[PDB]
RNA sequence: AAACCGGUUGAUCCUGCCGGACCCGACCGCUAUCGGGGUAGGGCUAAGCCAUGCGAGUCGCGCGCCCGGGGGCGCCCGGGAGCGGCGCACGGCUCAGUAACACGUGCCUAACCUAACCUCGGGAGGGGGACACCCCCGGGAAACUGGGGUCAAUCCCCCAUAGGGGAAGGGCGCUGGAAGGCCCCUUCCCCGAAAGGGCUGGCGGCCGAUCCGCCGCCAGUCGCCCGAGGGUGGGGGCACGGCCCAUCAGGUAGUUGGCGGGUUAAAGGCCCGCCAAGCCGAAGACGGGUAGGGGCGGUGAGAGCCGCGAGCCCCGAGAUGGGCACUGAGACAAGGGCCCAGGCCCUACGGGGUGCAGCAGGCGCGAAUACUCCGCAAUGCGGGCAACCGCGACGGGGCUACCCCGAGUGCCGGGCGAAGAGCCCGGCUUUUGCCCGGUCUAAAAAGCCGGGAGAAUAAGCGGGGGGCAAGUCUGGUGUCAGCCGCCGCGGUAAUACCAGCUCCGCGAGUGGUCGGGGUGUUUACUGGGCUUAAAGCGCCCGUAGCCGGCCCGGCAAGUCGCUCCUGAAAUCCCCGGGCUCAA
């Protein structure tokens, strides 16, 4: 007698103690390197790296017959968005991921790190006022996860 | 009578979520609800040469579609296993086969096959004046005298004239002869029969098919005998 | 809960500590039950009158039984006259 | 007939004799049944066709005067007349009202005979001497 | 992240509760710019009462009549009131009854019915009638309704034959696991079809402009009747599965079964006549309480716990309470009928209507709630040969802190300021707000594309003694007022109250009270304890239950492995793709 509704996709990187002292400092640091908007954001970040971490874990646990036809693809398809180097790393080395891969990969970071703005806020900036395009086309969502091969595409106006 | 698209049968190549609350109800045509498809949803969705209902439903008012030489009119007519559908205004002609994928689809064929269906007997009654009356898989029917029906056995596959009303030629289902699975799991899958385990209900029988050597199975009911080696008329 | 306010009685602080905590008495529209509701707030005593409806609710502490030094008292006043006591007392409503 | 008055429902009795709800508060059209409908006899006979569930036909006599009497030591078929009830073993209140069944026993022209259809469903009495 | 932290002591180790931190659901407070996706909204409250409107029609290719325009061959077209066919038993709403064959899963009907539709085989001959609209009159407040005349049918009826039912005897034969079945034969009784109708074209004949038809035939097409099967819908049956209470222990008497009957479409104590004493129960009857069942949903690392098991889908039941029938394939019928009870409404006092658990809407209750809006374009359904028509189903938007997703409320440098806020200066951008065009949309709206001015239009909520991040800064009060989930403060120097300044957490949100889960190995299967903290019956005999020595042989029930038919869809996990990414 259950009906269905969308829950918050942030809440596996939430703390459920917001309260720590070296919790707050080290998230604030973050907040203030990748220019952030509030913490749901940070949490955002990591619930995509919890994901990738938890999913690792879980076909290390699977049989070697098992995990055959999941371990490549599923490196590959790490190594396609960018969060990870080599896609032809031990699967354990995927366990050790740390968040600061994922956050890379934002739209609003790769147009501070490619020297096409002055700061990071006004690299968010640009994309919110739709001066970035990807690929010909503009993306206005500073959050946007940018996979590997549409990187070399990012262009101002 | 009404359908919601959630009791639409799982197979149909219709979206699930995205579109109406409804879907098209066969009219309790020549098959079972559960293993037909409505007319009108086949020229919209599966040939795509209508863009709404009602311009479907026009295509079918006009005659276009011919089902087993018979021009059909109506949009909820329902269509199955091994059914010839011909386009008149174009000329193009499909067998309704079992597939691997779509568990049912519309393959081309030649002209010649056009007027010949296979059939599998579903089972005989007596009938008055001592005939014998042949039920097939799609709830058409056939008298024949005494003799003749009494070779017919259930689960014999016969190929039928439509052109003639007749048996154009009769395939006894016996261990080792080509046999496609029309139901279940194992759909779209053709192979040698060569193993039975056959069962108090013959129904219920336990039927392995091999293909050199991939070796499925499933049980009788399931199983349409379409001849030896050679295919009798195209179905892949 | 919603109720009427009849009079306005002060109950004792516990033994450690020394006030009056000042509530007021309440009878529930739906039931007739009357029970003694705590008015918080610095002068929120003030806002109330007799003969006023005023939405009654839990006063929270365990279990839903009486808070820390007030002894037997289970629910306090959030709203007067349709308007929520916190508002008045912050100003930023007037009561009606 | 489908009436309310003869609804062939279940019980609402347990097998256990305790008393269950009502599962549903109305009966159904379906489950309904109809009165009695078996011949009495009568100085002439009257047939009644009745339309039933399905839009189906269910012959009824109204009143019986003939049955068609069969003899197997002679394999003769007779429409005897019939003369009295003799005796209804199902129920004696059938044959003391004059009201035909399916096993009662009847004195007709031939002599006895009992009776071998459903007088109230078949809407004919055959009959087998005895 | 498989987590702890506060508090009983002078101090200590425990036990054990209560609190804090988290997620979700309801209601509420303060505050509130934009967009996207979504099956969010009087459910958790009275199945309480209702003003008003809208909510099932369609077919002239079944039928006659009337009217208007047109034309001669035999009519064309438009319209009206109707008869007639099919549909209105689908669809929409709600959650009282129900602890039950209601629901779920897996099987049956060899004990059954089914209009529309599909296939095979066969048939369509003869003869009659009535009633509407209409015309001449009405009656009545209205509802409704009377008499005479008159044209038809795919309207109704009869006759024939086919066919059908029953009883009885026989059989090679069929199906099927198995014939009380099907088929064939014989005897009797009994019931008993049809619309060759419409259209199109061709032929011929009768007839006449006061007719614009009628008749025979042929073909095409849409139809009608019978037999068999399928299909769909439905009736019924079975095995098993899923609440609490013993401060409820015996219950049942058509009750349990048998035989013979009636009724039913069909089996049945469904009902009836007779016969017996059986049936249920501590493996929990009976009684009480609560509840619609499922898919499922919340929470937790999990086992598990809970139901927010309201919204979406499937099944059930209901239509003010309780009953009973008509028609029909199907109802004992939410916008049909009749009766009782209990209301209300109009009235000319003689009557006649009505019950919103339909879509809007009003009153009432309550802590708690939306527009008396637009369209049949999408998705479907009924009707039609079709065209197309209708649909408060459905779609669209409005309102609403409904859930999720993406953003703004500026960016760069400089000075004052503190490295903060803020102020000012110089340069930049226009997401966004405003105006306009195209696109979109049933049409709007919003979205999208493009153009103009412009920093310009946009931040709150809760807190700073510990738990727990944040002030031993200042003013005021002086165990008063106030705080306080717990611990605990305040009685003159208050880091806990009221204020200022300042800082902290989260941020279009943030809080308060509730409910569930975690918390919690305080329900313990995983996984607690019982000498003394709560906890071994005062002791023993034993029924059910649970648990039980060794070896050999058999079965394969449990159990294990593989495979098949299944376990609806949605929901869940993984992978690929498409919306700018996201949802
Ligand atoms: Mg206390
Ligand atoms: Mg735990
Ligand atoms: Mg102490
Ligand atoms: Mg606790
Ligand atoms: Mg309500
Ligand atoms: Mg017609
Ligand atoms: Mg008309
Ligand atoms: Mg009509
Ligand atoms: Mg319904
Ligand atoms: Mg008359
Ligand atoms: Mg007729
Ligand atoms: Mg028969
Ligand atoms: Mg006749
Ligand atoms: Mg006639
Ligand atoms: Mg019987
Ligand atoms: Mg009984
Ligand atoms: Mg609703
Ligand atoms: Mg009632
Ligand atoms: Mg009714
Ligand atoms: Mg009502
Ligand atoms: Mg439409
Ligand atoms: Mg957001
Ligand atoms: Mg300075
Ligand atoms: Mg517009
Ligand atoms: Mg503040
Ligand atoms: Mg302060
Ligand atoms: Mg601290
Ligand atoms: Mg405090
Ligand atoms: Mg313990
Ligand atoms: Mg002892
Ligand atoms: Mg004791
Ligand atoms: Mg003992
Ligand atoms: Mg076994």
């Amino acid at each position: 007698g259950g009906l269905k509704k969308p829950k918050k996709k942030y809440l596996a990187g939430k703390p459920k103690k917001i309260w720590n002292k070296q919790l707050l400092l080290e998230e604030l640091q973050l907040m203030g390197e990748y220019g952030l908007r509030n913490k749901k954001e940070l949490w955002l970040a990591r619930a995509r790296l919890k994901w990738i971490v938890r999913r690792a874990r879980a076909l290390l646990s699977m049989t070697a017959e098992e995990r055959a036809p999941l371990e490549v693809p599923f490196k590959e398809k790490l190594y396609k968005m960018g969060f990870i180097e080599d896609p032809n790393v031990p699967l354990d080395r995927i366990l050790s991921l740390d968040v600061r891969a994922i956050l890379e990969r934002r739209l609003q970071t790769l147009v501070f790190r490619m020297g096409l703005a002055k700061s990071i806020h006004h690299a968010r900036q640009l994309v919110v006022h739709g001066h970035v395009l990807v690929a010909g086309r503009r993306v206005t969502s500073p959050g946007f996860l940018v996979p590997r091969e549409l990187e070399d595409k990012i262009t101002i106006e | 009578v009404h359908l919601r698209k959630s009791l639409a049968p799982y197979w149909w190549p219709i979206p699930r979520k995205a579109g109406g609350v409804w879907a098209v109800r066969p009219s309790t045509g020549p098959h079972s609800l559960e293993y037909s498809l409505p007319l009108a949803v086949v020229v919209r969705d599966v040939l795509r040469y209508a863009k709404t209902l009602r311009e479907a439903r026009y295509i079918i008012s006009r005659g276009y579609i011919k089902v087993d030489g018979v021009v059909r009119k109506d949009y909820k007519f329902p269509i199955g296993l091994m059914d010839v559908v011909e386009i008149v205004p174009t000329g193009e002609i499909y067998r309704v086969v079992p597939d691997e994928a779509k568990y049912y689809d519309l393959k081309p064929i030649p002209s010649s096959e056009a007027a010949l269906k296979p059939l599998r007997v579903e089972g005989k009654t007596a009938v008055s004046g001592g005939r014998i009356q042949l039920h097939f898989h799609d709830g058409r029917n056939l008298i024949l005298p005494p003799d003749v029906g009494r070779q017919i056995k259930t689960f014999d596959t016969v190929v039928y004239d439509l052109e003639n009303k007749a048996i154009k030629t009769h395939l006894p289902l016996r261990l080792g002869q080509l046999a496609v699975v029309t139901h279940g799991g194992n759909i779209g899958f053709v192979g040698q029969f060569f193993e039975v385990v056959w069962t108090l209900k013959r129904r219920q029988s336990v039927v392995a098919l091999r293909k050199g050597e991939e070796v499925r199975r499933t049980i009788l009911d399931y199983i349409m005998v379409i001849g030896t080696e050679a295919p009798v008329v195209k179905i892949s | 809960a919603r109720g009427i306010v009849l009079e306005k009685v002060g109950v004792e602080a516990r033994k450690p500590n020394a006030a009056v905590r000042k509530c007021v008495r309440v009878q529930l529209v739906k039931n007739g039950k009357v029970v003694t509701a705590f008015v918080p707030y610095d002068g929120g005593l003030n806002y109330i009158n007799e003969h006023d409806e005023v939405i009654i609710e839990r006063i929270g502490g365990p279990e839903g039984k009486s808070l820390g030094d007030i002894p037997g008292v289970r629910f306090k006043v959030v709203k007067v006259n349709g308007v929520s006591l916190w508002a008045i007392w912050r100003g930023k409503k007037q009561k009606p | 007939m489908k009436l309310g008055a003869f609804y062939k429902g279940g019980d609402l009795v347990k097998p256990s004799g305790g008393k269950k709800g009502r599962v549903r508060k109305t009966k159904k059209k379906a489950l309904g049944g109809g009165p009695p409908q078996i011949p009495k006899l009568g100085e002439e006979d009257i047939r009644y066709v009745e339309r039933v569930r399905g839009g189906n036909h269910k012959v009824r006599l109204r009143q019986a005067r003939y049955a068609n009497v069969y003899i197997p030591k002679e394999r003769r078929h007779v429409k005897a007349k019939i003369l009295s009830i003799v005796s209804s073993p199902s129920n004696p209140d059938y044959a003391r009202r004059n009201y035909i069944v399916k096993g009662a026993i009847i004195q007709t022209e031939v002599g006895k005979a009992v009776v071998t259809s459903r007088p109230g469903q078949d809407g004919v009495i055959n009959a087998v001497l005895i």
